[PDB]
């Protein structure tokens, strides 16, 4: 309302983000999407930086495989960009996430519009669930959707 | 709620 986010910053060209020294000693775990064929390694760190790598953890006190996880990614809204085939997840999506120990189960629920200080949706709820921030386009600044799903199960990598 |  009466302040604005600074989280609508633009996302540099992909030059900066195959050319970007990638910090993969940071990586702490990976996500995948066979359904949209997607898959991006998991960032601690929220800067600008890490951001393009796709996904980046919102909160520092997020406990994969535990309460409400959330990772932001940054999207162009042009085909091959980061979490561009987000928006193409559907109800009961199956997504995974891998941790350096463990996977988890996680099955998409749905989409909802909402806006970019909505920080709520990022807050901790006493359950097993994930949210994906993706931004609806580059010359949409109105309103943003995030993506939620909630834990199914959980399995060993063996 | 962060960049993106």
């Amino acid at each position: 309302g009466s302040h604005m986010d600074a989280s609508k910053i633009d996302q540099p060209d992909l030059a900066e983000v195959a050319n970007a020294s990638l910090d993969k000693k940071q990586v702490i775990g990976r996500i995948s999407i066979p359904s949209v064929s997607l898959e991006l390694p998991v960032l601690k760190s929220s800067t600008e930086k890490n951001l393009l790598s796709g996904a980046a953890t919102v909160k520092e006190n997020q406990v994969m495989g535990k309460g409400n996880y959330a990772l932001a990614g940054h999207n162009m809204s042009k085909k091959g960009v980061l979490f561009s085939d987000i928006a193409s997840l559907k109800k009961g999506d199956k997504i995974y996430l891998y941790d350096n120990e463990n996977e988890y189960e996680y099955a998409v629920t749905g989409v909802s519009e909402v806006t970019p200080d909505k920080w709520e949706v990022v807050e901790d709820h006493g359950k097993d669930e994930i949210t994906l921030i993706t931004c609806v386009s580059v010359k949409d600044n109105s309103k943003r959707y995030v993506v939620a799903g909630d834990l199914v199960g959980t399995k060993a990598k063996k | 709620l962060p960049a993106t």
